[PDB]
């Protein structure tokens, strides 16, 4: 994978030595031609993985996560440079390192064979985030959005990474490869209970779980635009990806022990979709959205079905593009308004066509319309757990009717009505801003014509 | 433990030298010269036993010498020997130094009628070589078999098996 993480690397001299106005499209350059090499990484078999070294390998999971991830960085790299149009030269090049750093953590967090590395370089991706959300942020409650996101995330991931050292004292080896093979069955006792919540709470923070969400709705709307697309994208994306890594170590005490967290997701997914039926801010709203999807991908997760691990894998593709875009929207209209307020800003179809066009097409991606890979992940999780308990397509459907009512309402509200008539530096829309639409949509929507590349290891 | 094993009091009954430290100090570098062998010998066993049990035969060697001693001196010189050390016996710290013409007396009179010789300054204090019979106690501590040592390092030292194998780190 080092044909990754040393282009990776080399940005950091391509945007610190770079011109003092060349800087976003030289690393715009680059970072497009680096997502143009991560098609590299389909090189991927029905039986064996792609396993590049003893450090580094990736199956048919980590590698849509890649591809999104190293896709997510040019589309970064357009959002934020608008509103660091004023910042200071050293400060701009500061915040497109953090960006670079950021994705070279989580290409090798993807690609860890050994789940210490896995730890490291997922507990080190806080770091530049933090960063982003703190420094570029722009409210008052950045900073205590910079300690729920962390204090959370720490009490999870602490507990963890004991766990995980006691694995290596006990099976002798932390690779995913040979625990494959090393597995022993994980029977019922209290220091298997607390082994369990050790291995499992980090990433129930990360997804985040129903009840430990609350440092989301707060990292979402306090962040800048590429923090908020980093979270919503990948950073949600680790707890996922870490439980399909760790619950083969988990096994049969998963079959009781994740009772409590399956009724937490599938309450919580009701609870978040309700919320979201009265957020009057935007990108709160579409904060509580990501709680809500991500609570069907722990449920996919826990369950350990195959069709729930393809459903969840395509469910966190296609919410990545789909929450990027949503937030990349929020920011097309508070780069006009100054203000996230939902209802201040209505009727923007009469102002912005082409932008209302956008807005449509992601909210039509968020309600799950066919064929799309949103409802390809919605749809074989729905089946999974149809298969899992008969009666939780109750808690489906009616998650599906409430994911509806705010996809809609969030274009009704800011894009229909009259529109408000003490507003009026409602410009057009931007050449850049349309183009980050159409680079979260127009991938979102080829998926549906080859939607067998994103849907994990078990295909 | 066991039980301490101690000589009987009969085997510890010698007649013993009932003279006063000045009439030994008096005679004591003729003392040194003629009783010389026996003294040594003792001297011997107790530094090589360790045990004062197992030197109770030289004591008693020792306590028939000294009297022998004691004899030749009182059969031809006992009053010139008797006015020195009662010169000794005078001073409190008991000086050589303060009565050195009874001590020429003495000595006169024990070269002329015995042929003894006092001796010089630094002779007394030589460390002499002693014959005996006696075997040489192979274990004068009592001391029991010592632990077997650890096993030393030995081998060539070939390369680290893959690493430091520290989580991850192939190097
Ligand atoms: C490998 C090559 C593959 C090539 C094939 C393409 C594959 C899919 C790629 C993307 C396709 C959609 C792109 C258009 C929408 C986005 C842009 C836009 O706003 O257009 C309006 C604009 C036209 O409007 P305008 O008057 O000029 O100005 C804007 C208006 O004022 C204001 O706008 P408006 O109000 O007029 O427009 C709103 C209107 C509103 O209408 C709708 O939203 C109705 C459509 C959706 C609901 C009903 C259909 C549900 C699904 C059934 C159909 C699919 C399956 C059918 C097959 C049989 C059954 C299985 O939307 C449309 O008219 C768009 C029609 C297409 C919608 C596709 C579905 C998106 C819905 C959400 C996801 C649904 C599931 C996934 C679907 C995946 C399909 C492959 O379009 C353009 O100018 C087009 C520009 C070029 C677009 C290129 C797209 C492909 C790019 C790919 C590049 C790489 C590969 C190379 C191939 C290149 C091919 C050319
Ligand atoms: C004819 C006689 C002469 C022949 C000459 C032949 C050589 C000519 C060229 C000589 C120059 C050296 C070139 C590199 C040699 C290969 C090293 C390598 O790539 O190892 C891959 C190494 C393991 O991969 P592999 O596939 O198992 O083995 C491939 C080789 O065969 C690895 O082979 P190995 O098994 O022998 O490797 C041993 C072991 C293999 O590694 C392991 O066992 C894995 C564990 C390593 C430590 C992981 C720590 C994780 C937690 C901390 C992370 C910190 C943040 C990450 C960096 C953020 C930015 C600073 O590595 C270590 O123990 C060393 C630690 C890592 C240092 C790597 C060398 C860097 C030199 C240049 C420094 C420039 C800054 C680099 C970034 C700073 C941090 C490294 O990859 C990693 O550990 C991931 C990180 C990437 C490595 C460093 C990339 C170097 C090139 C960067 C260019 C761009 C720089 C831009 C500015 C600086 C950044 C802001
Ligand atoms: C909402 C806030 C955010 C989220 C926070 C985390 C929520 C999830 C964790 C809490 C959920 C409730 C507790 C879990 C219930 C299901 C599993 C379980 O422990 O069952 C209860 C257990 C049943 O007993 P038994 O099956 O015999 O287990 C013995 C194991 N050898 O019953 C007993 O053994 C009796 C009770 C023992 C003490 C329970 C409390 C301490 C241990 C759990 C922590």
């Amino acid at each position: 994978m080092l044909k990754y993480i040393i282009p990776t690397m080399m940005l950091m001299p391509l945007t610190w030595l770079s011109k003092n106005s060349m800087i976003w499209i030289n690393t715009t350059l680059h970072s497009l031609l680096i997502s143009l090499t991560s098609l590299l990484l389909l090189n991927q078999f029905g039986d064996n993985s792609l396993n590049f070294s003893l450090t580094f390998f990736s199956d048919s999971l980590s590698t849509p996560l890649l591809i999104l991830t190293m896709w997510l960085l040019p589309l970064m790299l357009m959002a934020s440079q608008h509103h660091l149009s004023k910042e200071n030269l050293a400060r701009k090049k500061l915040f497109i390192s953090m960006l670079i750093l950021l994705q070279l953590f989580l290409i090798m967090t993807f690609t860890a064979t050994e789940l210490i590395f896995f730890y490291i370089m997922f507990e080190a991706t806080l770091v530049p985030t933090l960063i982003i959300i703190t420094r570029w942020g722009n409210q008052t409650e950045r900073l205590n959005a910079g300690l729920y996101f962390l204090f959370y995330t720490l009490a999870g991931s602490l507990p963890l990474l004991v766990a995980l050292i006691y694995i290596q004292n006990t099976m002798g080896s932390l690779n995913f490869l040979i625990l494959q093979y090393w597995v022993q069955p994980m029977p019922n006792s209290w220091s298997n209970t607390f082994m369990w919540l050790a291995c499992m709470m980090a990433f129930m923070v990360k997804m985040p779980l129903y009840g430990l969400h609350l440092w989301l709705p707060k990292a979402h709307v306090e962040a800048p635009i590429a923090g908020s697309m980093v979270l919503a994208a990948i950073l949600l994306k680790l707890g996922g990806y870490g439980m399909m890594r760790i619950t083969l170590l988990l096994n049969p005490i998963t079959d009781f022990m994740a009772y409590p967290f399956i009724m937490l997701s599938l309450w919580g997914m009701i609870m978040t979709s309700s919320i979201c039926l009265r957020q009057t801010d935007l990108k709160s709203l579409i904060a509580y959205s990501s709680v809500s999807h991500m609570a069907l991908v722990i449920v996919a997760i826990l369950i350990q079905t195959p069709w729930s691990y393809m459903g969840a894998t395509a469910l966190m593709i296609a919410h990545g593009l789909t929450s990027s875009m949503l937030f990349c929207l929020a920011n097309s209209n508070y780069e006009r308004v100054h203000s996230r307020t939902m209802i201040l800003a209505r009727g923007l179809q009469t102002l912005l066509p082409l932008m209302a066009a956008w807005w449509l097409l992601a909210s039509l991606t968020n309600l799950a319309l066919p064929p799309s890979i949103n409802l390809i992940g919605e749809l074989f999780v729905v089946m999974s757990t149809f298969s899992w308990s008969n009666i939780t397509i109750i808690l489906m459907g009616l998650n599906m009717v409430i994911t509806a009512l705010y996809s809609l309402y969030m274009l009704i509200t800011t894009q229909r009505g009259k529109h408000t008539h003490h507003i009026n530096n409602i410009l057009p829309s931007f050449t850049r801003e349309n183009a980050l639409m159409s680079l979260h949509m127009l991938p979102l929507l080829l998926l549906s014509l080859n939607p067998k590349i994103i849907l994990g290891p078990l295909y | 433990p066991g039980i301490v094993e101690l000589p009987s009091l009969e085997d510890l009954k010698v007649q013993e030298v009932k003279v006063s430290s000045s009439v030994l100090k008096a005679a004591a570098h003729h003392y040194g010269a003629q009783c010389d062998k026996p003294n040594k010998e003792f001297m011997l066993c107790r530094w090589e036993e360790k045990d004062p049990r197992r030197c109770l035969e030289e004591g008693k060697l020792v306590n028939q010498c000294a009297l022998e001693f004691f004899r030749q001196i009182k059969r031809h010189c006992a009053e010139p020997f008797t006015e020195y050390w009662t010169c000794i016996d005078y001073s409190g710290l008991q000086l050589f130094r303060r009565c050195r013409k009874e001590q020429a007396q003495f000595d006169k009179c024990v070269l002329d009628k015995l042929g003894w010789v006092r001796p010089d300054l630094g002779e007394l204090s030589k460390v002499t070589k002693v014959k005996t019979d006696r075997p040489l106690p192979e274990n004068p501590y009592h001391s029991r078999a010592r632990p077997e040592p650890n096993p030393e390092v030995e081998g060539d030292l070939k390369p680290a098996r893959h690493g430091s194998r520290l989580f991850f780190w192939t190097m």
